[PDB]
This record gives C-alpha cells, sequence and structure tokens, in this order.
RNA sequence: GAUGGGGAAGCUCCGUUUCAAAGGCCUGAUUUUAUGCAGGCCACCAUCGAAAGGGAAUCCGGUUAAGAUUCCGGAACCUGG
RNA sequence: GCUUGUGACGGCCCGUGAAAAUCCACAGGAAGGAAUAGUUUUCAUGCCAGGUCGUACUGAUAACCGCAGCAGGUCUCCAAG
RNA sequence: UUGACAUUGUGAAGAGACGUUUCUUUACUUAUUCAAUGAAGCGGAGCUGGAAUUCAUUUUCCACGUUCUAGCAUUCAAGGUCCCAUUCGGGGCUGAUCCGGGUU
C-alpha cells in the first residue's frame, strides 16, 4: 500500500509551522542571582498579539544586574496585566497577579500560569488561552509542591519551580462558533498545514486503514492497540472506553 | 539625514529628536516627585527605625 | 575635602549596575583543561587498589634534598667529557697498550628502565629512585615488589622531572646508583637507613591499604552536618 | 598566587604569528607586465560610422583588450600617443572584442592624430 | 550550506552555534620607527539565496540607416577622498 | 467627470497582515580646548576621483513553448470622443 | 515490548542462600542520562546585632541594601587610607569578610 497521512507529517516538509510573523519564543527570564534569592522590578512595555496564538503576549523589559543596558524578555500575558505595569519577579516577590514567584513561596489556592516543569526550564504549564494551574498544597520533603493542571491530572512539581500569579488572557476563545471554512482556513494558515482533513474512510486502501470502500465503513473495530505498528495507527488508540459519556468532573 | 543640517534633525531642549515636549515633561516632573519622596521614604524609615 | 563627596553605591540585588568581581571559580575552561582537573577527581573517588595507593607516598623535602645532594655527585660525563676522554682514549691506547684503558673506571648514576630493572635483579643497586608520577603508572607499578623481593633499598622520590636532571636529560623515570666513592660509603648507610624505614619495611602494611574515597568538598560538609548538626 | 579573571569567558591566547620568511621562493622569474600599453590597445576602429565619430566628435575609436578596464585605456592611450583625455566611453562588442570610444581635450585634434597614426 | 564535531564499511549523513582555546576595532606608548607594544571595552557571530522585496544620487532639449535617463548641449545631485 | 496619488477617519478578524543591510538622533561626558590669540570642515564656497558585467530587437494569429511562420499556451504598465 | 548478560561503581536496613556472601524496599557521585547559562555569585564558616537558656556558657535560634509614580542607574566608584616628592599622571588596600577552585 502507500504510506499513509500521519506518516508523512513526521518527516517535516509541508508539514512544518508557520512562524514567519511570531513575535519571539514566550519564556520566562533566565532564573538568576536576583531571582533566586530576591526580586527585579519591570515594566511592560506593551502587549502584542502574537500569530498563531490566541492568548496575547506581554513584552516586558528589566534591567541587567551585571552590565548598563535593558534586556527584554516575552511574557504570555495574564488578563489585567497592563501596559505600564511594573512586574515583581523573585523568591521574595508580592503576592499580585503579574508577578512571578517560586511555587513554594505561594500558599494553598493561589493560582497561576505560565509555570515551570523543573525549576528554571523557563514555563511549560498553563500556556494557551485561559488558563491556569492551581497550588493545592506543599510538602517540606524536598521543596515539593502539588499543582492540579488543566488539563485535571495533579502533578508534584519542585517548589523552586516558578509560576507568574493569574491566568493567561484570552478568554473564551473557543466559545465563538467559528460558522465559515474560511474562518477556520485562515486559523490554521497561521499554524501548520492541518486542515482541511479527508476521511480516511474516503480514501482507496492504498491510503488508509479505512480506505477499502463499495460501502464506507472502517471495517474493522476503530480502536487500535498502543503496540501497532507506525502505519497501523489510525483511529482511537489506546482507547479505554469509547461512546458517549456526559461525565462531570475530572481526576480529584 | 546624512546629507543634512543638525537643526533639521533636532529641536532645543532635553532629547532633541528621542522624546516629545510634553513627555519629557512629564519626564522631570515624574524625576523630580519620586527622588524627592526617595528621602522622605528614607527619613520616615529613621523616625520607625529609632521607635524600636 | 568639602567639594568631592560620598556617594556610596546599593550593590545588592535591584540596583546598582553589579561591580567587576572575580570569577576564576566559574571560568569556562578550555575542554582540554577539565579532562585532566577531572582525571585527578575520578581517581580520587573510587578505592584506588594498594599497589597503586603505594605512590602518593613522595618524599619529604629534606630527605629528598639530601638523597639529591649526593646523587647530584655522581652526574655521568658531558657531552665534551667523552668528547675528549675518546680522542684521549683512541688517539692513544690505538696507539699503544691498554685495551682502552687509558682512564679511570668511572662512577654513574645509573638511568633507563630496562637498565635499572636488570640491576635490581642482578643485586648490583644499592639505592633506587622511582618516580611518584609515571604514566603510563604500568611502567613502575611492580618496582616497589621488585626491589622489596630482591632485597634492594627503594624510594619513591617526588619528580620524573627532577631525575631527568641528575642525569641531564628531560625526565628520566629512574635512578639507581650501584658503586659509589669510598668517602660517600657513609652518607649512603645513612640515607638508606632513614629510607626503609619509610618504605621497604613499610611495604607489607601499605600492600593491604587501599586508596581513594573523599566525596570532594560540597559533599562532604553533607555528611559532615549530617552527622554534625543530626547528631 | 591566583590571578583574577574577570570574565567567566576564556578565550583563545594571543600568540606571536609569526611571518614567511622562505627558503628557495616560489617563482623563479617574476612574470613580466601582462597587459601593457601595446597589449590594451589593439587596433583602430575604422568603420565609415567611426571616422564620423573622429571628423566631428573628437573621439578616438579603439577595439581595446578585453582583459582591460577604462582607467588603462586611458593610461595607454595618452602613453602611446602623448594626448589628454577627458572621458573613456565602452561597450563590449556583440563579436566578443571590446570597443573603447575615447573622446580627447580641445587642446588636441582626433582629426589630426587620426591620420598621424596613419588612417583617415 | 562550508567549519570544532557526532554518525556511516564507504560514496557521504547529521548539526549551523551547534558540548569548540573560533576575533578585530579605537588608539596611546615610542618620536631606534609609522610601530613591536601598552590602555581597553565590543562580539553564542562562515557564506550562498530577490534584474517584481529593502536600497546613496539626473533631468530637459538635440541627435543615428540602427544607440541613448548611457552620445551632444545645457543644467544638477550622490558618494569617497 | 476618468485614471492615479495621497490624507484624516470608519468596518473587518479564534487572520491583527516580513526581515536585514543602511541612515539618523538623543542619553552620556571621556577628552581636547583661548586672549595676542585657537575652537570648530553637521554653515557657504573651492579641489580631485567614481571601476566591472548587461544595454540591439521580438515579446507573439511569424523573433518564446507547443516537430512549423501552428485558430492552443505564456507574467505586467500606459488608455481619447 | 519483555527477560538476561555486558556498560556496573561504593554504604546500609530486613527476608533469606551455608563474619564472607547472593536475593527486595534504599543512602551515596564519580560512570552514564537531561537542561540552562556570555559557565556569577554555589558550598562551608564568619563581622554586625535583637532575643533566649543557664540557676550563667555559648547550648542555639532570628535578622543583616530594592514595592504609592510608564524618571534615572555605564568610564577599574565616590569616599576613606597608603605609597611615587607627586608638575600630571598613575598604583595599591579598603569600599565590597574569609575560606574550598564542584559553573549551576
Amino acid at each position: 500500500g502507500r504510506v499513509i497521512r500521519n506518516q508523512r507529517k513526521g518527516a517535516g516538509s509541508i508539514f512544518t509551522s508557520h512562524t514567519r510573523l511570531r513575535q519571539g519564543a514566550a519564556k520566562l527570564r533566565t532564573l538568576d542571582y536576583a531571582e533566586r534569592h530576591g526580586y527585579i522590578r519591570g515594566i511592560v512595555k506593551q502587549i502584542v498579539h502574537d500569530s498563531g496564538r490566541g492568548a496575547p503576549l506581554a513584552k516586558v523589559v528589566f534591567r541587567d544586574p551585571y552590565k548598563y543596558r535593558l534586556r527584554e524578555e516575552i511574557f504570555i500575558a495574564n488578563e489585567g496585566v497592563h501596559t505600564g505595569q511594573f512586574i515583581y519577579a523573585g523568591k521574595k516577590a508580592s503576592l499580585n497577579v503579574g508577578n512571578v514567584l517560586p511555587l513554594g513561596s505561594v500558599p494553598e489556592g493561589t493560582i497561576v500560569s505560565n509555570v515551570e516543569e523543573k525549576p528554571g526550564d523557563r514555563g511549560a504549564l498553563a500556556r494557551a488561552s485561559g488558563n491556569y494551574v492551581i497550588i493545592i498544597g506543599h510538602n517540606p520533603d524536598e521543596n515539593k509542591t502539588r499543582v492540579r493542571l488543566p488539563s485535571g491530572a495533579k502533578k508534584v512539581i519542585s517548589s523552586d519551580a516558578r509560576g507568574v500569579i493569574g491566568v493567561i488572557a484570552g478568554g473564551g476563545r473557543v466559545d465563538k462558533p467559528l460558522l465559515k471554512a474560511g474562518r477556520a482556513f485562515h486559523k490554521y494558515r497561521l499554524k501548520r498545514n492541518s486542515w482541511p482533513k479527508t476521511r480516511g474512510v474516503a480514501m482507496n486502501p492504498v491510503d488508509h486503514p479505512h480506505g477499502g470502500g463499495n460501502h464506507q465503513h472502517i471495517g474493522k473495530a476503530s480502536t487500535i492497540s498502543r503496540g501497532a505498528v507506525s502505519g497501523q495507527k489510525a483511529g482511537l488508540i489506546a482507547a479505554r472506553r469509547t461512546g458517549l459519556l456526559r461525565g462531570s468532573q475530572k481526576t480529584q | 539625514y546624512a546629507t543634512v543640517s543638525k537643526t533639521h534633525k533636532t529641536v532645543s531642549r532635553a532629547y532633541g529628536g528621542s522624546r516629545c515636549a510634553n513627555c519629557v515633561k512629564e519626564r522631570i516632573i515624574r524625576a523630580f516627585l519620586i527622588e524627592e519622596q526617595k528621602i522622605v521614604k528614607k527619613v520616615v524609615k529613621e523616625q520607625t527605625e529609632a521607635a524600636k | 575635602n568639602p567639594l568631592t563627596h560620598s556617594t556610596p553605591k546599593n550593590f545588592g540585588i535591584g540596583q546598582a549596575v553589579q561591580p567587576k568581581r572575580n570569577l576564576s571559580r566559574y571560568v569556562k575552561w578550555p575542554e582540554y583543561v577539565r579532562v585532566q582537573r577531572q582525571k585527578k577527581i575520578l581517581s580520587i573517588r573510587l578505592k584506588v587498589p594498594p599497589t597503586i595507593a603505594q605512590f602518593q607516598y613522595t618524599l619529604d623535602r629534606n630527605t629528598a634534598a639530601e638523597t639529591f645532594k649526593l646523587f647530584n655527585k655522581y652526574r655521568p660525563e658531558t657531552a665534551a667529557e667523552k668528547k675528549e676522554r675518546l680522542t684521549k682514549e683512541a688517539a692513544a691506547v690505538a696507539e699503544a697498550k691498554s685495551k682502552q684503558d687509558a682512564s679511570p673506571k668511572p662512577y654513574a648514576v645509573k638511568y633507563g628502565l630496562n637498565h635499572v630493572v636488570a640491576l635490581i635483579e642482578n643485586k648490583k643497586a644499592k639505592l633506587v629512585l622511582i618516580a611518584n608520577d609515571v604514566d603510563p603508572i604500568e611502567l613502575v607499578v611492580f618496582l616497589p615488589a621488585l626491589c622489596k623481593k630482591m632485597g634492594v633499598p627503594y624510594a619513591i622520590v617526588k619528580g620524573k622531572a627532577r631525575l631527568g636532571t641528575l642525569v641531564n636529560q628531560k625526565t628520566s623515570a629512574v635512578a639507581a646508583l650501584t658503586e659509589v666513592r669510598a668517602e660517600d660509603e657513609a652518607a649512603l648507610a645513612k640515607l638508606v637507613s632513614t629510607i626503609d624505614a619509610n618504605f621497604a619495611d613499610k611495604y607489607d602494611e601499605v600492600k593491604k591499604h587501599w586508596g581513594g574515597g573523599i566525596l570532594g568538598n560540597k559533599a562532604q560538609a553533607k555528611m559532615d552536618k549530617r552527622a554534625k548538626n543530626s547528631d | 598566587a591566583l590571578k583574577v579573571r574577570t570574565s567567566a569567558t576564556f578565550r583563545l591566547p594571543k600568540t606571536l604569528k609569526l611571518a614567511r620568511a622562505p627558503k628557495y621562493a616560489s617563482k623563479a622569474v617574476p612574470h613580466y607586465n601582462r597587459l601593457d600599453s601595446y597589449k590594451v590597445i589593439e587596433q583602430p576602429i575604422t568603420s565609415e560610422t567611426a571616422m564620423k565619430k573622429v571628423e566631428d566628435g573628437n573621439i578616438l575609436v579603439f577595439q581595446v583588450s578585453m582583459k582591460a578596464n577604462k582607467y588603462q585605456i586611458k593610461k595607454a592611450v595618452k602613453e602611446l600617443y602623448e594626448v589628454d583625455v577627458l572621458k573613456v566611453n565602452t561597450l563590449v562588442r556583440p563579436n566578443g572584442t571590446k570597443k573603447a570610444y575615447v573622446r580627447l581635450t580641445a587642446d588636441y585634434d582626433a582629426l589630426d592624430i587620426a591620420n598621424r597614426i596613419g588612417y583617415i
């Protein structure tokens, strides 16, 4: 048969990401002596819209502890934060929205965004529009803090992992019906070549495990073993269950 | 601009090109009032410092 | 004087552009610098076997300078000495009698590994200097046990390049005299005395003891405090 | 000791850099000036339309070396004919030669220096 | 897409600042000299890739069988010294 | 009125619509500077130089591609009553 | 994907195989593995000083430059103190505690 479509994604090519008009990479400041012991002020100079990313980026510039020069980091704006607002980042920083602190330096119930996975990795979790992680508790058995993550899983990371106080900006973007193919069009035009989508069942057999015809149907269970081989993985992969559920909450 | 005389490229005040009158006015007033209240910041915290 | 002012700086977090300090602790050295520095450290961790632990036992400055002052008294011929000694020997002994016996029997320090090793085996040596820092160390590991087996005084002396000077080279690995003039026969038995009390007669104890360990600074305190505060 | 380094950055130590002092030299005999004057300018162009550029323009029209530029033409025309030169104009002919358009200063007469050289 | 490298039997593959000791500017000393040197900050940086993207500055009149914002005439502007 | 340029505004986006060379300016105040003389060449005037390669013509129901002087194909500017 | 052997090293609890020694939860860091930084501020101890206990002692704790403001922060740093007889220029010690060179 033919190399199926999801295998072609791998070799980059036609499928890499559209980044020409992206600002910078969103990152916290490099964890330095300042943040590691005290704090350091910065002003947000503008909050700007990054292409391919609803939820805006705040450009907040600091001074350089070691040379006379201005050094600008790029944050993900956090709603409520404004132009001109001072930003204090460090251990001794104050519990204010916009600021950024170690996870151990914030009480239980603090909601923070753009938090780190390992300390100093400069940001990993809750970064998409409107997201936040919740601090549920601490554990001075090696500087650890237990957080609740957007997906719902609760995870324990080091208390020296920085978060930034508040939610990510960008409201309820997914609340507006997309309406036209054209709007979806422009959407993925600024991300990656993933749209539109051809149903595997609308293909011929060469192209897809579903491609066989004379009637459009998958013909075998559409639930695939995790151990299945690249080339076979199309459908609902290690699907624990399937069908409708209406299931309220997560895993607390 | 490299074919041109400096009066074309300036006004006569602090930040000739750079900033804009109202922007250098607020610039000064802002400077003054903080520098002042800096001393007041320190003195006050040398009154309460003598209290204990 | 009251026109110049005192304007102190705030050199703490959050203000005043930090002033140039000394970061020799932090410099990212060339890769060749870290490898020679860390091949020391690595070899310091890991229990090192006693027959490599034999070395590191060098020689005190005073007994070393004593052995060197004596060894200096037996320099091998220079380039120019042997130059004339041969236009003295050949342009005479090949013009008369004495099979090249127109020169006094020499007294030399004896150098070179293959040379020395056979001297230790034929029991001709009277004292032997072995550099603590020969690499590859297998070149010399067995020499303490060679000596101790044969009944030959040895000392592990600091400097493979200090022995080079005693034979007018760059390095000389080992040095060991065999003959010695009769006036010097005194200090010989004197040095060997102080020496064989530090090495050959300790050999049996040293062989029983490994080296290595040492957590390296930062971890050592972490264990120290773990038993200083928590005990 | 120690020595104080106020940078965590190690650089390559500036080292001498000697200077070449050979032992037998590359060439045996240097090459003579390739592209001199008799080489630069090669041949008058005397089309009936280049002649009108002499009788009426005070231009001297030479097929000049393809390897040669506007400076070197001006030089040669000066040195070979004892003339002074305003500007030299050049186009690469379509037959793969180079044609120089050389207008002389008012002190000189191209038409005279034309049948001086020996054509008209 | 070369380079310290790291893969590969190898044709080569990977990586492009990449885990690399990766430099070139101002200038004084010295007035044996136009220069070796003495102040020194600056610098995670080959190069290729647009005759429609960015970009220093020219116009009018006249002229040929065929060239012209390029020649003639006049009048300008830019750059580097 | 037509074409085109351009301004102050207004609608639109889960789309908010390049980069670099390059030019300037400010902040800074190192350093250099006069009174029998010295400062300045971002003011006017004056002097010299500006290399290499392309430059013709067709651009289409005959100069290109479709075996061709082929009813096909092949990007663009100007536009009178 | 699963097991084994090799890369593979040190300290222990036990339940076990007849003080060595191999077995499951586990401490070490030097192998190996991950990330950052123009390898900056790690680690140990101190100067200062506010409390304490002890029925007096050092037996330890605690603190030790930045938060009304969309300024400003750079020339080995001013000051202080030493030297060069010091014309003008320099330099050193503090300013800015010591100690390990484990960049973190």
